[PDB]
């Protein structure tokens, strides 16, 4: 199929500055390209079509350019409303294809996460399951790794992860990882540790608790 | 007032089928193609296929041949997509969209219908506290675990506590049940003197739980 | 309004090529397929092909496949049709036409360009000599008299005749041209008027033969 | 691939008549037939699409029906300006066309004659024009008299299409002569015989 490649899943920019999102087509599509904007929970909105024409109702801040394979949408003077996801789409031929999207995000000074480990609740242990929660609070950029260790032994495939959207005020991110063990397995080991790696951390941070 | 009215969230069991409607109004239903678009986890736009109501012809994405079936009812100005042999990977939001002009692009979209495929029925959550550790700022929270379906609403002190709150997106466990975390950072001095109650409400099961988090 | 304006009439020697233009206004050019349909004089309509101005794709009648080329310039919303290796049976009026239908199978060709007459011939272009047709002077005092313009010895077709710069439309008859043995065309544009206006009002015909860029604003008076 | 036929090929009707023409398709095309109108000298105009849908901006006297292979197009009240050729079409295939004329009351021609211009005599040619204005029916005869001598082989004629307003015809005959031949005579006349005339009409000039 015609592959529409947005090489950047995410781009960092600032209010008022100028940002350009890229899309490359694997085959010549002439100008049969459109750009759509989508915010969380809403439907895609059309902004640019046939490569450089603005859909009705789109401020001059949005411009589009390209012909052939290389296409760009440029936002001059980024505003808050523009912090969203952007998809290219070719209409040269079937199957119709979209790009993967590039989310516009705000830049800010690096901030290391504040780590917190939480032992399983006694109320939960009285039920047969055990959940150990680690929390990385207000950090930037959002690339971060969490390694769970039990008795200094790494864990894999036993935890789930979840991250928030960029804070309106802080421009930071938070993450919540949950290690899920059985009551039997939890009561058989001693130390439980959360190791956090982050750009803003010289060395991985670890927060632990001894079961008891 | 061009509109594409789609149905509300739909739940369905594996192996079953669904028929998702898209009611069109405000334009000549027959002079514009309609497409369906899949999107999992607010992430990517996957083209499923296109139907032309006047002609009745259909064009499918090869990957959705045998899974999806598009039909158009000129009488009701309603397009339909039928998903057959449902599986877990068909859980997603499905958009309706109308062609801008004959040469392509799409100017009006339906709001989207969220489809969930799961072998589980309504189940309220169990809320377990996440107590602060042993001046500085402290972290506490609540663990809303093993509930279905989504969503859940979590507030702190009946809304009187918002600064520092972080309610994370839910995750889907292998058990087909969802699990979510809500946390808040507070001054260590506050622990003991200030009480912290997370307020969890799961409308799909009429479950309203208040849990006092204590050191 | 939604309209398509085509380039002017042309004469082309056999074996040469012709390129007809079509500028779209009043609608989003890139959004609608553009078709070309020709008509040999006196005959019916013959479809040549279409172009997708967005993707640039084309589809040609197999009769024209290896001989026609369709293109577009989206920056000026113009479509073009180029026919090569012209022969005498290519002489025809070539029409622009937009498909206003969004169905995958219907064609609703609306609107149509005004047409471009392409004449395939080895003869050269020659502007017309415009002569006056003066009232008989006899006439009927309380009646209507006739005056006209003779547009003679030109090639290729067409000429356009106006009277008083379009002010005089009633009673006007521009006759079809007639081909003389010499290969040149000739016609007559006349108009009936009241015998009273003969002495007072002045009537000037406005001949225009674009293939030679000739324009004659001839005044008719007895 | 698809053969289109139309009937009648031609027809003549009166102002106000309900005129219906037909179109047949070599194969089943559901209701995908369109009808275009083409007035002499102009481009075709879409009037009916998908067999029965009236194009926006077209008067309501035009209609259409049919599905499968056989279709009809109808003018509920023929108007003087409805003279034209009507083509059916599906996709790339056009029908041969039906020409609609109007039958009208007889109208006699307004005959006029014009001597050659002085400018044209400088060139060595003498064009004598004779005009028959707004007559009906179309048949008319024009005999030139150069000096009471019936001319032949030196006249060219041209007729206009039926007028969109009064459904009449106009004709224009041109006698072309060597200026050497034009000076040797003096009584140039245009004789006109038409049904609308009680007797033939002749307009002459001198010089
Ligand atoms: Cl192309
Ligand atoms: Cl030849
Ligand atoms: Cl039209
Ligand atoms: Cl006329
Ligand atoms: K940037
Ligand atoms: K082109
Ligand atoms: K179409
Ligand atoms: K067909
Ligand atoms: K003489």
């Amino acid at each position: 199929d015609i592959v529409m490649t947005q090489s950047h899943k995410s781009m960092s920019t600032s209010i008022g500055d100028r940002v350009s999102i890229t899309c490359k087509a694997s085959q010549d599509v002439s100008i049969a390209v459109a750009w759509y904007q989508q915010n969380p929970g809403q439907s895609p909105k059309l902004l640019i079509f046939s490569a450089s024409y603005r859909y009705t109702g789109v401020p001059d801040r949005f411009t589009g350019s390209g012909s052939g394979t290389d296409f760009t949408i440029t936002i001059t003077s980024v505003q808050a409303e523009d912090l969203a996801v952007y998809y290219c789409q070719q209409h040269h031929s079937n199957p119709l294809t979209f790009g993967a999207g590039t989310k516009l995000e705000l830049k800010r000074t690096v901030a290391a996460p504040s780590v917190f480990i939480f032992p399983p609740s006694d109320e939960q242990l009285k039920s047969g399951t055990a959940s150990v929660v680690c929390l990385l609070n207000n950090f930037y950029p959002r690339e971060a790794k969490v390694q769970w260790k039990v008795d200094n032994a790494l864990q894999s495939g036993n935890s789930q992860e979840s991250v928030t959207e960029q804070d309106s005020k802080d421009s930071t991110y938070s993450l919540s990882s949950t290690l899920t063990l059985s009551k039997a397995d939890y009561e058989k080991h001693k130390v439980y540790a959360c190791e956090v790696t982050h750009q803003g951390l010289s060395s991985p941070v670890t927060k632990s608790f001894n079961r008891g | 007032q061009v509109q594409l009215q789609q149905s509300g969230a739909e739940l369905a069991r594996p192996g079953a089928s669904v028929k998702l409607p898209c009611k069109a109004s405000g334009y000549t239903f027959t002079n514009y193609g309609l497409i369906w678009v899949k999107q999992r986890s607010g992430q990517g736009l996957e083209w499923i296929g296109e139907i032309y109501p006047r002609s009745g012809n259909t064009y499918y994405n090869e990957k959705f041949k045998g899974k999806a079936t598009l039909t158009a009812d000129k009488s009701s100005s309603t397009a339909y997509m039928e998903l057959r042999s449902l599986a877990s990977e068909d859980s997603a939001v499905y958009f309706c969209a109308k062609k801008f002009m004959p040469t392509g692009f799409f100017d009006y979209w339906g709001q989207g219908t969220t489809l969930t495929v799961s072998s589980a029925s309504t189940k309220g959550p169990s809320v377990f506290p996440l107590a602060p550790s042993s001046g500085g700022t402290a972290a506490l929270g609540c663990l809303v675990k093993d509930y279905f379906p989504e969503p859940v609403t979590v507030s702190w002190n009946s809304g009187a506590l918002t600064s520092g709150v972080h309610t994370f997106p839910a995750v889907l466990q292998s058990s087909g049940l969802y699990s979510l975390s809500s946390v808040v950072t507070v001054p260590s001095s506050s622990l003991g003197t200030q009480t912290y109650i997370c307020n969890v409400n799961h409308k799909p099961s009429n479950t309203k739980v208040d849990k006092r988090v204590e050191p």
